């Protein structure tokens, strides 16, 4: 009976693709052929941010768009104030082996984790005066790739074990599972609204969830290698993936297909991070290459280059307020360009 | 006949090179190994020996000038006083770094354990400040001693003059020789055989620990001690034997002229020893892998 | 049921409501063209109200 | 409000000196990745006063080991962070060379790609051969033949383990920067973590001749 099921798994691939061919009428460069180029972003580095002894993995602004939170492998968890290039905090984790950390939307907790499996949940008000472990999570079976907080009492982790979680911070415990991925969640994103919540994985496909139902409402596919980066925009109808084979891809929820691809023939390198600006107009990746690329996320070309760092540019992130934008390198350096 | 000619002109020659490739590799050294390298000890070390190879290049056009007229001074006091402070401060502060540099290389490969626990950034910065204070004590007498005299056919040379000190007509004798003598032999033992015995032993030790350990793969490691020893040596030692020379015959050369070989043989060898000022950080920056990706990668 | 369940994932995302290439297109600019002065990345804004110098 | 400014200074600089602190004590420490097999046998060993840290103290020298062996997910995506330990240590069971795709041969693999891999182009591995014992039990009964067909001497551990020793030094196509250094493991009290300290302060030796600038 596997074989029946297979054939019928088989066709009703061909009958979405068929639908998706259908629905299909035009492109999103072709809609664009009329709109004027952005022209030449020139950021330059304003602020350099010094301090982390190696390389760093993963930063995360603060809704206040002041302060950003960044992870070393050096186990250290620094809170700066941007304008000032002021140490709010450093904490001290556990684990050295960190790969992702989040700042909370109230900025009262901080997140981080790694290769221990384990989300630490840092409160950051501690009336005592100094930063402890509010909550460890517990129950992934792989390392830590990626954390985000939906509320103060709630947050989404996607782990090497190819499963996705939301959590309940209060008890610890495993609110709902995501599965149906058949490699490494090395990212996601949540949308505006906290509703759903896209995640890229290293079997070279994109997910849908519905956080309160628990389910892949869609899956997108068409990058040749693992996917690294994925972020949402800011309308929250499309989403955009960053991965190893050199190129990043913007894919509509509606449309159910891939819309635009940005590579260029002198990238070879994967990417690390993506990040949309405050309209939507520009996408922002880092690259091995030691270099950040902004492009023209409607026109697909590209508009802008940052290069400050003498390594990988690991995280990437946009204020806000959209004003500047933190690049965090493994030459153990941030840097907030404007 | 002519030959006297060109042993006028080849230490100018000489101190000009210097002067050129000197500031030119100094500069690159400090701008890379201060600007765009993470800070280390070695970068450290590298760092201070720059910085005082680069400060006594840059008074190399006012000795080269006073060189040329026949050590006569064209400036002022002032201006007497400061260069041969810079000169003598920088100069012991370069063979004490580069004794330095030898004896920490030698504690690395001698006692790696104990240069895991111990060697660290703070404590380097801490204890890299004994060579600069033994080179600022040994600059005490130009600081007091030192003044530009005016001979009566308006000369000016800025020399060691001892009158204000003296209070008889016969104080020259006994006043300035034995000041003279104290001096020569304060540089021939501490500027020349410290160094260079601390030097020797150090990368004799390094070398006999890796051929016993059977570390050495190619030619490059026994390469590059060699040239380390050997430019030091060759650059230094016969301008330290012709000063000391001049130290253990000062009374019976000034007093008859004997030794007029010794008097004439000044200039070329100080010019060869200074030209390590330059030498240097092409022997001890400009060998590493990571400071030339560096420099190619900043420019 | 490993099966079953992609089954039922399949004909899930199958039975779902597409639309055109074309209207999400418009969308994007629309969102784009609508959001575009707000955008101080696009727009460089003045170095008076500029937090990082 | 500017006194708030400087407080806020004064702590962000109290922070600096921490992290200064916290660094320097942090690289004295000797970071070693445990890979393999008598993997819990050596780490048993080296056992003095997601992954697993296991720290020691050997003549004055600090180890911090990681064994990574609870991580079934792909490994290139963490291996990375791994670049730039002292030294890699890698555990083979000699007594595999029996056991079923050969158990030797799927070792034999994984030292290849750990060795050649670009995240450890100069980072020398000691190569632990366990199960001697055992190995020179079923090397009487159980020709070296069974694995490899083209070995050709006789039945006897000394032979056969010099084979597996050589094949397995074969696979470093890199023998201009790294160094793999054998041992073959036995119950003798101390040998291990001596063997370990002694290609630790090797490597340590050749660090700092190379920052130097002779290698
Ligand atoms: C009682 C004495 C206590 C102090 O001891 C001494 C002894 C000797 C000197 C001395 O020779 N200084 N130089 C001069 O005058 C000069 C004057 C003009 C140009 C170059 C000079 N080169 C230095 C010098 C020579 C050799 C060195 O070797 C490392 C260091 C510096 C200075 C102080």
């Amino acid at each position: 009976e596997l074989d029946q099921l297979r054939q019928e798994a088989e066709q009703l691939k061909n009958q979405i693709r068929d639908a998706r061919k259908a629905c299909a009428d035009a492109t999103l460069s072709q809609i664009t052929n009329n709109i004027d180029p952005v022209g030449r972003i020139q950021m330059r580095t304003r602020r350099t941010l010094r301090g982390h002894l190696a390389k760093i993995y993963a930063m995360h602004w603060g809704t206040d768009s002041r302060l950003l939170v960044s992870a070393s492998q050096d186990g250290k968890l620094i809170i700066w104030d941007s304008y000032t290039t002021n140490k709010v905090h450093a904490i001290p984790l556990r684990s050295s082996w960190v790969m992702t950390c989040a700042y909370a939307p109230s900025g009262n907790y901080v997140a981080c984790g790694g290769l221990d499996n384990i989300c630490s949940i840092y409160n950051l008000k501690t009336r005592e005066g100094n930063v402890r472990v509010s909550r460890e999570l517990a129950g992934h079976t792989g390392y830590l790739s990626c954390c985000r907080f939906l509320d103060d009492n709630q947050i989404v982790t996607s782990s090497g074990d190819t499963t996705c979680a939301l959590w309940d911070i209060e008890t610890g415990q495993q609110t709902t599972t995501f599965t149906g991925h058949t490699g490494d969640v090395m990212s996601l994103s949540l949308a505006p609204d906290t509703r759903l919540f896209v995640s890229g994985a290293c079997d070279a496909s994109a997910k849908l969830w519905d956080v309160r139902e628990g389910m892949c409402r869609q899956t997108f596919t068409g990058h040749e290698s693992d996917i690294n980066a994925i972020c949402f925009f800011p309308n929250g109808n499309a989403f955009a993936t960053g991965s190893d084979d050199a190129t990043c891809r913007l894919f509509d929820l509606r449309a159910d297909q891939e819309l635009m691809t940005y590579s260029h023939d002198n990238i070879i390198c994967g990417i690390t991070s993506v990040s949309f600006s405050k309209s939507g107009r520009l996408l922002l990746a880092g690259y091995d290459d030691f270099n950040c690329n902004v492009w023209d996320a409607l026109k697909a070309d590209r508009a802008g280059v940052l290069a400050g760092h003498d390594n990988r540019v690991s995280c990437l992130g946009v204020t806000d307020d959209g004003m500047a934008v933190a690049t965090g390198s493994w030459d153990s350096f941030l840097k907030i360009w404007n | 006949s002519a030959g006297y000619t060109v042993l006028r002109i080849l230490p100018l020659v000489v101190l000009g090179v210097t002067f050129v490739l000197g500031v030119l590799g100094n500069g690159l050294v400090i701008w890379v190994a201060g600007f765009r390298m993470t800070r280390t000890v070695t970068t450290i070390c590298y760092l201070n020996l720059a910085l005082a190879d680069f400060s006594f290049t840059a008074t190399l056009p006012f000795l080269i000038v006073s060189m040329a007229m026949g050590e006569k001074w064209p400036f002022g006091w002032f201006l007497c006083k400061l260069i041969h402070i810079v000169v003598d401060i920088n100069l012991f502060g370069s063979v004490f770094l580069i004794g330095f540099i030898a004896l920490d290389r030698c504690i690395c490969v001698l006692h790696p354990v104990w240069a895991q626990n111990h060697r660290t950034v703070s404590l380097a910065m801490k204890v890299i400040v004994g060579p600069w204070i033994l080179a600022l004590v040994l600059t005490l007498p130009v600081f007091l001693f030192l003044t530009t005299v005016t001979i009566p056919n308006g000369d000016t040379y800025c020399t060691f003059n001892f009158a204000s000190w003296g209070g008889t007509p016969e104080e020259r004798l006994k006043v300035a020789i034995t000041m003279l003598t104290a001096r020569g032999i304060i540089r021939f033992v501490i500027g020349f055989l410290l160094p260079m015995s601390i030097v020797a032993i150090c990368y004799g030790l390094i070398a006999a620990k890796i051929h016993k350990k059977g570390m050495i793969k190619s030619s490059r490691p026994l390469r590059v001690l060699t040239a380390v020893v050997a430019s030091f040596f060759i650059c230094w030692f016969p301008f330290q034997l012709v000063a000391l020379l001049g130290t253990v015959w000062l009374k019976e050369m000034l007093f008859y002229g004997k030794y007029k070989i010794i008097d004439i043989l000044v200039n070329p060898t100080s010019s060869l020893a200074f030209f390590n000022s330059c030498l240097n950080p092409m022997l001890y920056v400009f060998v590493g892998q990571d400071f030339r990706e560096r420099l190619i990668h900043s420019l | 049921a490993q099966a079953r369940k992609l089954v039922e994932q399949l004909k899930m995302e199958a039975n779902i409501d597409r639309i055109k290439v074309s209207k999400a297109a418009a969308d994007l600019m629309a969102y784009c063209e609508a959001h575009a002065k707000e955008d101080p990345l696009l727009t460089p804004v003045p170095a008076s109200e500029n937090p990082f110098r | 409000v500017s006194a708030e400014d400087k407080a806020a200074a004064e702590r962000s600089k109290m922070i600096d000196k921490n992290l200064r602190e916290d660094g320097e004590k942090a690289a004295r420490e000797v970071k070693l990745l445990l890979l393999g097999s008598g993997k819990n046998t050596i780490v048993k060993q080296m056992k003095i006063i997601g992954i697993v840290e296991t720290h020691f103290t050997f003549k004055d020298l600090h180890f911090k080991m990681f064994d990574v062996g609870a991580q079934r997910s792909e490994r290139k995506k963490w291996i990375h962070c791994f670049e730039g330990v002292t030294a890699i240590i890698f555990c083979v069971a000699l007594s595999a060379y029996d056991l079923v795709m050969n158990r030797m041969h799927a070792s034999m693999k994984l030292f290849d790609s750990i060795c050649n891999n670009k995240w450890f182009t100069d980072t020398s591995i000691i190569l632990f051969l366990n199960k001697k014992d055992l190995f020179e039990e079923k090397i009487t009964h159980s020709p070296l033949t069974i694995c490899f067909p083209e070995y050709t001497g006789a039945n006897k551990y000394d032979e056969a383990a010099s084979y597996i020793q050589s094949k397995f030094e074969d696979l470093n196509k890199r023998k201009d920067t790294k160094e793999i250094y054998t041992h073959f493991t036995c119950s003798t009290d101390t040998k291990n973590v001596q063997f370990v300290f002694d290609a630790v302060t090797d490597v340590i030796i050749k660090n700092n001749l190379k920052d130097c600038g002779l290698f």
